[PDB]
RNA sequence: GCCAGUGGCGAAGGCGCCCGGCUGGAACGGGUCCGACGGUGAGGGACGAAGGCCAGGGGAGCGAACCGGAUUAGAUACCCGGGUAGUCCUGGCUGUAAAGGAUGCGGGCUAGGUGUCGGGCGAGCUUCGAGCUCGCCCGGUGCCGAAGGGAAGCCGUUAAGCCCG
């Protein structure tokens, strides 16, 4: 198939984000591009350099003609911030969480902080549990949309740094990862 | 002659009173269980995994 | 078996591992003609 | 004391002063001592646990200073001392609740060793006590009479 | 035909660079349409020298005009050595070809050491000691 | 996986994603109880890595045997490509290992220093945190080390020293 029968079916992310172009893909017969996915670093919204490492995933949705919406699949963090996070002699706190929000989406959500020095297991789920209550009350009383914003912004990993530095000093907690599995 | 001669407790017997009844009672600092008022059910000391933590002593003596 | 360190060593020796197989080679060949053939 | 199937050094225990005499800040005597002994036998506890409350509750250190006597001896007079002592009693609730879980748990080998050690024990002790006669000389740990005893 | 008033046409050059070969690779912002694929044993004959940065220049060289001349203005990088149980660096051919990416002009963007990594590992390869070569 | 360490738990073998449940054992603190109940253990029993076997399942990757490509004088190998058993699960048998601290277990004595884990105590600091720092006690785990010991290497209060078994 030649490449000049190709139009480039500009690409605009969701509302909550702001249907910004994020892109253009390429195709012919648009039922082509209907799974197609784009990644970007938050330059959505890119009066911020604080968050040139938060990969947004969209997918495309249901394209009208030469203009493709995307939907939101997840985030995650860039592996060079994760890896100049986990150093020796500092702890690693992970919690994975499955959570519908208020209004039906599933999510699996992979936080994460990282306390100053080697500290005990106990306070580690310890942790795991702050992470966890946090994440529960915030879903089930927000929706997908603003929930998924706190994430990739910080208020949520901030909330975290708190409400946990009383267990143990906290170093520049996360959100790490959301992961969308259902959308009722 | 020093700290292994004749070991002796770390631990002392001290009389305290109650915040609301007032009654001076002996007590351990080391308890093992919560001790109560024997006239109020009032906790004096909570135990801990040594030396209990103290409440109502305001007015306190160790022996 | 009873094994011997010493024999594990290799100054003047075969491998003791090599020396127990073929033993045991030979082990198997004896019980074999003896008890049925 | 770890020592009897673990060989560490542990040394955490009580540091019991040189008392020829019973210290003189002691309110109660050696009567009213024993009727706590036996209220709290009543209560439903244990020596060790009545000792441990008359030291922390009523600031009592070693009835035995006080009244000249031990707690099971004042039970025993009372009426109310234990059929079977209570150190044996204790390994053998243990042993039963571990049982239970063996039956439930086939695999857990690691427990299934607890198990093995604390019967040990109890026939250590066993052995002695028919020794001294605290038990019947006809006395025999078994697992199943063991449940009815605890039960 | 949209009307493109930026011309800032931006594709992402994959770059899979290992110790036998590598494999430039452009495609849309998506990555499923492709635009560019060239390889050290297209641009040369010998396998040995398949993964040198020299042809791996020359690979990215051909990718990057054939892209630039589709329009692909930039690219963003996204440098591949191979899987899990396999090696974990990925060669010079990776910085060999994203210069020449650089030379050719296309506008280099964001660029992401995209190696697959195992949390748990499968077994690899060699045996209990390895290569004993 | 990274975190993950002369780190921790365990009789050893060995044990690393999280959550919940059942369960074992240890340390610390203890003016709690019992009151020598202890040590060692012939014989005897239990546990016991990998591998192998019986039966039944499963089978991605790796992969003995085997099959091909090379290498080489040769190459029953090392290298390459595949690949059966096996590796995983269930229930059993086997009961072997450089199963090694190549150091049997218990108890007492013979300078210490410096780390680190756990608990406790006392101080100080604090963003008032199951937080940080200092010191002390107990117990673990390491390095160093005078005397001492030893054929020496090296050991050296976690003895390979003196004594009691
Ligand atoms: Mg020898
Ligand atoms: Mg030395
Ligand atoms: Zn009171």
């Amino acid at each position: 198939d030649k490449w000049k029968m190709k139009e480039w079916y500009v690409v605009y992310a969701p509302d909550f984000f702001g249907s910004k172009e994020i892109g253009l893909t390429p195709a012919d017969e648009p039922e082509k591009v209907i799974g197609r996915v784009i990644e970007t670093t938050l330059r959505d919204l890119t009066g911020d350099f604080t968050k040139g490492q938060v990969k947004l995933y969209f997918q495309i949705y249901d394209v009208k003609g030469q203009n493709a919406y995307t939907k939101f699949k997840g985030h995650t963090l860039a592996r060079s911030y994760i890896r100049s996070l986990v150093r020796r002699r500092t702890t690693r706190i992970d919690g994975i969480f499955n959570v519908t929000t208020k209004d039906g989406y599933k999510l699996r959500v992979m936080g994460m902080v990282i306390a100053y020095r080697r500290i005990q297991t106990s306070q580690e789920r310890a942790i795991r549990e702050i992470i966890r209550d946090i994440i529960y009350k915030k879903a089930e009383e927000l929706n997908y949309r603003d929930f998924v914003l706190e994430a990739v912004s910080g208020k949520m990993a901030a909330e975290i740094a708190k409400e946990a530095r009383r267990i143990y000093p906290i170093k520049r907690a996360e959100i790490r990862k959301i992961k969308v599995l259902a959308e009722p | 002659l020093p700290k292994n001669l004749i070991p002796m407790p770390k631990s002392r017997f001290l009389r305290v009173k109650c915040i609301d009844c007032g009654n001076e009672q002996i007590v351990f600092s080391n308890p093992s269980t919560t001790v109560r008022c024997l006239v109020c059910g009032a906790t004096l000391v909570e135990p801990t995994g040594g030396k209990g933590i103290l409440k109502a002593k305001v007015l306190e003596v160790l022996e | 078996m009873k094994r011997r360190p010493r024999k594990w060593k290799k100054k003047g020796r075969m491998r003791w591992k090599w020396i127990k197989k073929r033993i045991r080679r030979l082990k198997k060949q004896r019980r074999k003609e003896r008890g049925l053939i | 004391m770890a020592r009897m199937h673990a060989r560490k050094r542990g040394k955490s225990g009580s540091k019991r002063p040189p008392r020829t005499a019973p210290p003189t800040w002691v309110e109660y005597t050696a009567e009213e001592v024993e009727g706590l002994v036996v209220k709290l036998r009543k209560e439903g506890y244990s020596a060790a646990m009545i000792g441990t409350i008359l030291r922390d509750q009523y600031g009592i250190p070693s009835v035995k200073l006080i009244t000249g006597k031990k707690i099971t001896k004042i039970l025993e007079e009372n009426g109310l001392a234990p059929q079977i002592p209570e150190d044996l009693m204790a390994l053998i609730r243990k042993a039963v609740n571990l049982r239970k879980h063996l039956e439930m748990h086939p695999k857990d080998r690691h427990s299934m060793r607890g198990l093995q050690l604390t019967e040990s024990k109890i026939r250590r002790l066993v052995k002695y006590y028919r020794r001294t006669g605290k038990l019947p000389a006809k006395w025999r740990y078994d697992p199943e009479q063991a449940k009815l005893l605890v039960r | 035909q949209v009307n493109l008033k930026k011309k800032e046409k931006w594709g992402v050059a994959h770059i899979y660079s290992s110790y036998n070969n590598t494999i430039i690779h452009i495609t849309d912002l998506t990555g499923a349409e492709t635009v560019s694929r060239w390889s050290g044993g297209m641009v040369v004959k010998a396998d040995r020298d398949e993964p040198s940065p020299y042809a791996a220049m020359i690979a990215a060289r051909r990718a990057a005009e054939e892209a630039m001349e589709k329009g692909f203005t930039g690219v963003h990088i996204k440098v591949r050595a191979p899987g899990g149980s396999k090696s974990k660096s990925p060669g010079p051919g990776a910085q060999a070809a994203i210069r020449a990416l650089a030379r050719a002009g296309l506008r280099i963007g964001r660029v992401e050491d995209v190696t697959p990594i195992p949390h748990d590992g499968t077994r690899p390869k060699g045996g209990r000691r390895g290569r004993r070569v």
